[PDB]
RNA sequence: UGAGCCUGUUUGAUGUUCUAACGUUGACCCGUAAUCCGGGUUGCGGACAGUGUCUGGUGGGUAGUUUGACUGGGGCGGUCU
RNA sequence: AAUUCCUUGUCGGGUAAGUUCCGACCUGCACGAAUGGCGUAAUGAUGGCCAGGCUGUCUCCACCCGAGACUCAGUGAAAUU
RNA sequence: GCUCGCCGGAAGACCAAGGGUUCCUGUCCAACGUUAAUCGGGGCAGGGUGAGUCGACCCCUAAGGCGAGGCCGAAAGGCGUAGUCGAUGGGAAACAGGUUAAUAUUCCUGUACUUGGUGUUACUGCGAAGGGGGGACGGAGAAGGCUAUGUUGGCCGGGCGACGGUUGUCCCGGUUUAAGCGUGUAGGCUGGUUUUCCAGGCAAAUCCGGAAAAUCAAGGCUGAGGCGUGAUGACGAGGCACUACGGUGCUGAAGCAACAAAUGCCCUGCUUCCAGGAAAAGCCUCUAAGCAUCAGGUAACAUCAAAUCGUACCCCAAACCGACACAGGUGGUCAGGUAGAGAAUACCAAGGCGCUUGAGAGAACUCGGGUGAAGGAACUAGGCAAAAUGGUGCCGUAACUUCGGGAGAAGGCACGCUGAUAUGUAGGUGAGGUCCCUCGCGGAUGGAGCUGAAAUCAGUCGAAGAUACCAGCUGGCUGCAACUGUUUAUUAAAAACACAGCACUGUGCAAACACGAAAGUGGACGUAUACGGUGUGACGCCUGCCCGGUGCCGGAAGGUUAAUU
RNA sequence: AGGACCGAACCGACUAAUGUUGAAAAAUUAGCGGAUGACUUGUGGCUGGGGGUGAAAGGCCAAUCAAACCGGGAGAUAGCU
């Protein structure tokens, strides 16, 4: 039975990047928020 | 000419066809193509904000002259052709200098006819004049609203308006609603009126013949719940109220229109 | 044409006319290599239309809530000083 | 009657025997004309009833071929208390 | 190692997406593997991915995204012009053989092709951010020409059979060869050349569009296959000498014809229909400002260059999505033999597997199956489940009907093998030989060789000849919805929803309506034979009376009535 | 010619048995409907929560829907156990 997760490497980049992040507020608070926590990994690109 | 279809199925036992034999069979020229894609009712938002539309045929459009400059020169009938975007057929035209045009088809327009504008044109279906120049008691179609502008009125297959009056700078007209209207003198018009007068004897004959044309299924406001429409619930069939759009507005009498800058142009409303 | 002051003046209402505020999703020129935007010339409307503050009507389109107790279970009936 | 409580109404047909079925009567508790009335060839993994062929559905169950259940060696859970 | 069994339009082979060392060799068995393990997709160490021509990058754009100035909005911000991005689409060029434990159109051998820079020589009007051509486009249908590929004969090499026969009308195996270069065929489309003139293509034009004369009747473009060369080459059963068991050196026969034939190619073609079927660049032409000694253009030679990233392995699955070595899900390409209408079904080829606990016994009961005396729905809410019919050709077929249907209505008969008609028929294909002509991949005649249905007559075997797999049960009366379609992912597929058709009502274009504090956008590059809302639901015969109540439309005399004064 | 007929690939889900600490948090085996069209499928794009989309079942919006998920007001309030 097909299920939920269908992966795609251009279709993930183009929606939880850096640069989409950087594109718009909110996303530079997302980013200054995991900073702030200190993660070893900020986003999805390799 | 109008032709019935046999029943050799339950989905041809009903088509009734218009057949033109006359209608080139051929592409169309190519100098005077555009393309044009397709919206589904969808605004720049997004959002639906006419309901069903959506699908049909890949279409191509077609530059046609509404203005009908050019006084002076005569011009020739090549063809005539169909036209995916209107109701009404299209006619090819060449003039004297070289050069290709596409006009609306009046009634009994055919192959090798001559046409012409300005102001010293003869009264001849086809021809264009300002409505200065045109005798009272005239049938016309294509008519400008502004000088200058281009047709607005009376374009759809088999329709015309009707020269009533005039007095001053301006003329009264008869349109096709029964409405009486003032336009300025120095407006423009064709003489005759639109051709394809048989668009009203056809009958599609199933479902997929409208799909064919981009239409979408409507759904009644008394088949949903509450939530959804002001007709909605029951326990059965139920009505009780006076019937709404989808907006809560009162359809079956009221009226809508509100514009108080072009009423000094009305001189009896529809009847 | 109706109201005040010594025919004349002040101020209302009604109806024609005008251009200079204002509108143009008519035509032409430039910035320009551009169906947005601005400026210039010219037609058509014209103190109307439209916007701000105040004010009467309509308004389940949307929102916040009320819809009592006794009772040989509860509702219906009866009752509450 | 996809509508009728009294009701398995009364009469006719089909069965040896028919509260369901088909045709009629009219006393319509409480049908009815675009929240449509009465009909209708073709179509339906749609609701009801009758026939031919066919049979382990049944009188009433008997034998056989394979996979478990049973014994030996290796691994090795669960709800509850 | 020998035997047995299973798949074979897949349970074989090659990829994209996704994963990332799972690939090859040596060594180890604690933990992982539903059991043992000397084995592994497990632990440890070493090795393995070679490009001018394959892809990416690069040139060009779709839907959509961002957007200098600009318009709008308490702030944050929204929409958009000139521009710039974005493939699932358009744009130059390579084939066959050999080789490693693991790579190959990349390495080696042979034979090819494309795009740019520079130099020398010989002729010469070149020049764009602009004008014109081309690229460039739908569904369905038909039949002619071909190839991939198969069967048989001829040829070459081998054989003479564990039990009756087998020197022959016998048995087994092989019979392969590319791109490029020359030739321009079956076939499709279109009349050719010269001169003069012109309100059109923002300006110009020798290019495109238009008009009037003369002249010739043949010019041009497109195009599968075949033939020649490439090839005195490579490959090829087998033989001469040893094996590290992977192989080395050498040698090496035949290597032709006929018939059948695609869903692949000619074909972006041809015929026909209505619902009327992308954009931009690469490419070919035309001139403007400008340069004219120069610069630049066309052709021949010589030389230089073509960088950087991917390339191992799995890929209907034990390596991807499902917590698992999980009976589930996942787009493209290739298509052998016998029987068959067939990509169905049965048995096989190349190739790949027996699904990671076994060994015994032969109780009740549960699961999946085969057979049944006499009866034949008596079972049960209900013929639920099972049993039964099933092919091709011919005969024959009712009420009703919108004249198409109902209809495969119903019910019947024939069917295997051998001989003759005919030592292989009616058809299909087609060599030699003879003539004709511009001489070629030409035309007429001619019939050798090959292939090959269906029917009739006379015989013959069994209980049974559509013998296996495969493969409609049929008739009579009635309710509902006209019909094909749609829906409650995971207890409801229906009489529920939609529908073609009908009617009421709004809407004069800066339309009504809808999303938006606004700017703006859809409706629509449409204009009352058009567009939005509401109810009914093919078709036939029809659709009666009520304006007192609540709504909507028109009126304006009288009563009541806000801010303001 | 045809929202025409029979039937594989492909797309669905009408009946029965098994399974219910399943091989499977919706499947398997034997039958069943459509199959040139209102058909089916690969890659990318747009619509955001009192909002979307809906041939309309209160259906669907990441195993969650008569108002999604995550963080905050927050130790909301609990005459009740």
């Amino acid at each position: 039975m097909k299920r939920t997760f269908q992966p795609s490497v251009l279709k993930r980049n183009r929606s939880h990047g850096f640069r989409a992040r950087m594109a718009t507020k909110n996303g530079r608070q997302v980013l200054a928020r995991r900073r702030a926590k200190g993660r070893a990994r900020l986003t999805v690109s390799k | 000419a109008v032709v019935k279809c046999k029943p050799t199925s339950p989905g041809r036992r009903h088509v009734v066809k218009v057949v033109n034999p006359e209608l080139h069979k051929g592409k169309p020229f190519a100098p005077l193509l555009e393309k044009n894609s397709k919206s589904g009712g969808r605004n720049n938002n997004g959002r639906i904000t006419t309901r069903h539309i959506g699908g049909g045929h890949k279409q191509a459009y077609r530059i046609v002259d509404f203005k009908r400059n050019k006084d002076g020169i005569p011009a020739v009938v090549e063809r005539l052709e169909y036209d995916p975007n209107r109701s009404a057929n299209i006619a090819l035209v060449l003039y004297k200098d070289g050069e290709r045009r596409y006009i609306l088809a009046p009634k009994g327009l055919k192959a090798g006819d001559q046409i012409q504008s300005g102001v010293d044109a003869a009264i001849k279906p086809g021809n264009t004049l300002p409505m200065r120049n045109i005798p009272v008691g005239s049938t016309v179609h294509n008519v400008e609203m502004k000088p200058g502008k281009g047709g607005q009125l009376a374009r759809s297959a088999g329709t015309y308006v009707q020269i009533v009056a005039r007095d001053g700078a301006y003329v009264t007209l008869r349109l096709r609603s029964g409405e009486m209207r003032k336009v300025e003198a120095d407006c423009r018009a064709t003489l005759g009126e639109v051709g394809n007068a048989e668009h009203m004897l056809r009958v599609l004959g199933k479902a997929g013949a409208a799909r064919w044309r981009g239409v979408r299924p409507t759904v009644r406001g008394t088949a949903m719940n509450p939530v959804d429409h002001p007709h909605g619930g029951g326990e059965g069939r139920n009505f009780g109220k006076h019937p709404v759009t989808p907006w809560g507005v009162q359809t079956k009498g009221k009226k809508t229109r509100s514009n108080k800058r072009t009423d000094k142009f009305i001189v009896r409303r529809r009847s």
